[PDB]
């Protein structure tokens, strides 16, 4: 197995992963709009995280797949529109907002019937590398004291948003299902951590339970086997 | 260079500390003390503390070979020996320590007090029965007055130039 | 080393361990990083800043500091650091413990980049968060960790060791010495907003005595940060 | 007729062949489920059993393409997922599994209208070549009388197997299926062994009957042609 | 050959025939196939091991060997695989048999691979399974066949000649000979739970004789391990 | 010495002693000695067999071996000496004892050639001789003296320094090693039936500790064998 080519930061993150998926009804109680923003979270592939919390600063582009279908799966004629908007801009509010027009928020228009749209966002943040997180408050200047909970989560480590519209002046006919696929490329690494052991409770912070479990048990006493 | 907790017994959290460590006594003499179980990480077990037996566990066979170091925090006036013994797969835990000395086994003394290198020559994953690493009381753990009557004993672990692995594996713990 | 006031002489076995093997650098400023240039001597505020020493008991359960921080009512560095718009710098830390040759124990001293330590309390019954203010400035005293298993950071001491760090064994070395390079995202951040930088120290064997001996055991931190980053403001 | 292109290992397995045949119902006794997982063995093409065992240890990368129809053959605007999970990999249990997500299993996304999804899986194994049987048990080693009867197969023969689902949280419109054809390509095979020459019992031993069947008869005498 | 103990006398006609075309070998090992580095004399194990001799009447129909195992409490090589976790070797057979210049017979000494052999017994009457656990770990003494022209295995002996063979005709040679090298996907596994390699001695011309000559022929045979693998363990 | 599996470092003094004067050689065989010539390299069986760690209280009287004798059911030696026809061989053996600064006692240990080793009873009111069958064969773990003055022997230890002997005082040395070539009227005897040599370890200060020490003393005891003489033979 003379190979060091699976252990390549690459081929451990190289497969794209589920971190989304949305629903779009006729109607029910979901979102009866026609009309859903996705806050671009890489923790929607559950064991992504504490596989990516193995270090501290890492660097990358991003390769997003749209798969989308009917709860039956029925493939349908419908045009719809996905919509990237950077971390700065901001985010629509209304299905008939003006965002969906906004062109430095770069969109995308396919068919059900066009097989699964595929994109590229490259590297967005503003440091020299991406960043798990910061130990310190991400206000620069002194902080103020209406925080209490608000410690660790890096702001500027945000990579924009998705948003995604069923095409038309008037409401879907269809009930849809988008699902969104991730991809990470051109990968880079640096301060290695140990891996997670404990389950999480937010994904804004490490925070860990009032009761430990342990990564490994039922072993008896150290002489038996 | 990460810690083996062979050591895998205890789940109180004042006590889950005690998983790294593992004891040695100057009552038990020249019987069993521990063995430090299979000699492979990727099995559900003691190596799952290793940042080795867990990347194991993103991949799913592997082939190479192991060292593992042990460290002794006793005080600098105690004294005694053990000897190490590596058993290879298939083989069942020797009968006794004497047993253990007719095969690949290190003595180790503390007078070489710092640490000792045992280096197993190949494990792999063909998915059982593995390597087992045995730790004997060549001689009871002697000390003079002042001296703890039990000290503890650190195990680490890594992989040499010749670890490779396979196919990436999924399998977490989280939800 | 004869950089600072005073030292402390050793038959130093090769307790010398370079932060991933990197040895701490200065600033390289030839473009447009900052159109300002700050100028600094090694020796003027590189003094050995050492902590009050802490006592190791067999209940103890490690501890752990924070190094931009550190620094606030302590030294010339924090009425240089407080004052000042950004902030970097390497150090030179040293962790010498005194015991006796019938003391026995096992500590690992570690350096972790991003420190960031959880936490948690109880559950759904009073409250629900608020993690604390004293999490971060921990003064020089403080402080004692909740969870050593996990850091209460959710993550095993069993593989800390992936960090550059050194061990304290007193069947052996009393002392240790760890340098750390500088290690973030910019060039040049803010200080006491961000702790950029984590040591700690944890005990694996709780030590032991058999009585009639000092149950307390000495760890005496000294520290001496090396390129230093400043110029000067106002007040 | 000097040509031996033809007398190549290659030419005489190079053929995609249909090996599985998926049966999704949209309701029945099959399968109530939804969903169906194929464990990938090459005997599910009958005569491909003798074919190969006239070696002990070969080697080969495959070539597969998944053409799915209706009973009918009315090609159908529903979209499924094609599955392959490796050796290591556990087989999803239900329609609504953790595995469907799981990244290390690799997936493929297509439509019956786009024309049959292919892929290629490679030489898996652990040892230098596949085998057709082991003269030993599988079990590394002192025995133990909990199983006897995996004698002769290799486990680590397996080269993983493949699920099938109509993507979707809920029920699929039409009854599909799903046939699964396997192209064999590199091949190296080594010791060369007689052709079999009775009928089968299991697929996993060379058992034959308890009355022994002659490969040609019915010629009278030796004299009379 | 100077290696060994006793041979049987041969004006040494050319009877070898070598598996494949190629000599047993050792092991290359100037990369990382095992950090213990194996050290072996010529001369060392390679003992003339003759098992039983086992009888040939009219009613004969073949019998066959497994030969990872045949030295398992065997000789002192059988005492060295059986303590030694991994194995490899090859092997020299030769297989002579005693009659008189009026005997008639023919035999068939070929050598095959995997030999997975079976078998059906009645049926299910009273039990579906049953395959013998003493199949593997053949002594000497076995085996008998019992349906030769399938070889107990789906395979018919009329193509057994593209395995390595060699032949016994009477007329000519009442000795012969055969080499086999080690043949496995893995370069190396274990002995006792894996029989590597078989070997048959099948009849075609099934002996005949015309009464007050010994009705019972000897097929005595003597094998040669070459290039054998091991080292030392424990006991 | 790097010959053999695992070793003990030591700082070692100069406590490298031969027999006699003359290191272990081989045998001499360009005559008619032996017709048959026993072949056998340094490392195959010069494992260094380590026999069980015995404890030295106050109230020890000393302890014997004997060496074709000790290995047995011990080491692949034993399954080399017993089946074997003839032995011959020398020894490198390294008595060391673990002890604290603070334990005090004095040891001899000591190598004599012929030990024949009594021994008497009571009287006649009995029985008038037998002396043990376990005499001869002593285990590893055994044997306690029973009159160390004259080492159940008749024979003064005030003299015993007159052979190859070491001393182990706890002020200073914690290790002896004692090497011994072979010696007897024939150049080859045989093994288990006669114990050509033996060993000693007498106490002569007999040990002292202030109590809250471990009152038992270890003394392991490792044996390396040079300069054996063996082939192979049946079973």
């Amino acid at each position: 197995s003379h190979s060091t080519a699976e252990t390549t930061l690459d081929s451990f993150f190289s497969r794209a992963g589920l971190v989304g998926e949305i629903d779009l009804p006729l109607e029910g109680t979901t979102n009866p709009n026609g009309y859903a923003n996705w806050d671009i979270d890489i923790t929607g592939y559950a064991q992504m995280r504490r596989k990516v919390e193995l270090f501290t600063y890492m660097r990358f582009d991003a390769e997003f797949t749209f798969v989308a279908c009917t709860p039956t799966g029925e493939v349908v004629p419908q045009l719809l529109q996905y919509m990237f908007v950077p971390p700065g801009a901001p985010k629509p509010d209304s299905r008939e907002s003006l965002a969906w027009q906004t062109a430095t928020n770069p969109s995308v228009f396919v068919k059900l019937s066009d097989p699964p749209a595929q994109v590229s966002v490259p590297f967005m943040s503003p440091a020299s590398a991406y960043q798990w997180f910061y130990d310190g408050y991400p206000t620069f200047g002194e902080h103020l004291q209406a925080n209490d909970l608000d410690y660790g989560a890096c702001p500027n480590n945000m990579m924009g948003t998705f948003s995604v519209r069923t095409v038309g002046t008037s409401k879907s006919k269809y009930p849809l299902v988008v699902r969104i696929y991730m991809r990470m490329k051109h990968v880079r690494a640096w301060i290695p951590r140990p891996m997670r052991n404990q389950n999480y409770l937010f994904k804004a912070n490490p925070n860990y339970a009032g009761n430990s479990i342990k990564p490994t048990g039922a072993s008896r006493t150290a002489i038996t086997t | 260079e990460t810690i083996l907790e062979v050591n895998n017994v205890p789940t109180n959290a004042t006590s889950l500390m005690e998983r790294l460590r593992f004891p040695v006594s100057a009552q038990a003499g020249k019987g069993e003390l521990c063995a430090v179980f299979r000699a492979d990480p990727g099995r559900s077990g003691p190596w799952q503390s290793t940042l080795l037996g867990q990347l194991c566990g993103y991949y799913t066979q592997w082939s190479g070979s192991l060292e593992v170091t042990f460290m002794f925090t006793g005080s600098f006036m105690a004294t005694g020996k053990m000897l190490i013994a590596y058993t290879p797969p298939g083989g069942p835990l020797p009968k006794d320590r004497a047993t253990a000395m007719l095969g690949t086994h290190v003595i180790w003394d503390f007078g070489l007090q710092s640490s000792v290198t045992l280096v197993i020559p190949w494990i792999s994953n063909t998915h059982y029965t593995t390597g087992l690493v045995s730790i004997w009381y060549q001689t009871n753990y002697v000390v003079p007055i002042g001296a703890p009557n039990t000290a503890y004993i650190i195990a680490l672990a890594a992989a040499q130039k010749n670890f490779t692995m396979q196919l990436c594996k999924d399998a977490s713990d989280i939800l | 080393l004869t950089i600072g006031n005073s030292t402390i002489t050793t038959q130093e076995a090769a307790n010398i361990i370079v932060g991933y093997g990197e040895w701490p650098s200065y600033c390289s400023d030839s473009d447009a990083t900052a159109v300002d240039k700050p100028t600094r001597p090694d020796v003027s505020v590189n003094r050995f800043y050492t902590l009050d020493t802490k006592l190791w008991e067999k209940s103890s359960k490690g501890w752990y500091w924070k190094f931009p921080d550190v620094l606030t009512e302590t030294g010339v560095f924090g009425q240089n650091a407080q004052f000042h718009y950004l902030y970097r710098s390497g150090f030179c830390i040293h962790v010498q413990c005194n015991a006796s040759k019938f003391h026995q124990g096992a500590l690992l001293v570690a350096v972790l980049p991003e420190y960031v330590i959880g936490t948690v309390a109880g559950g759904t019954g009073t409250e629900d968060s608020h993690p604390p203010y004293k999490q971060t400035q921990p003064g020089a005293d403080g402080f004692e960790l909740q969870h050593p298993y996990v850091l209460d950071a959710g993550i095993p001491i069993s593989q800390l060791t992936v960090c550059p760090h050194q061990w304290i064994n007193l069947r052996t070395n009393n002392c240790a010495t760890i340098i750390v390079p500088y290690i973030n995202a910019l060039p040049f951040d803010s200080a006491l907003n961000h702790c950029n930088f984590g040591l700690l120290v944890v005990p694996i064997s709780p030590l032991d005595y058999d009585q009639g001996a000092t149950p307390v055991i000495p760890i005496t931190i000294t520290l001496a940060p090396m390129c230093s980053e400043f110029a000067g403001l106002r007040q």
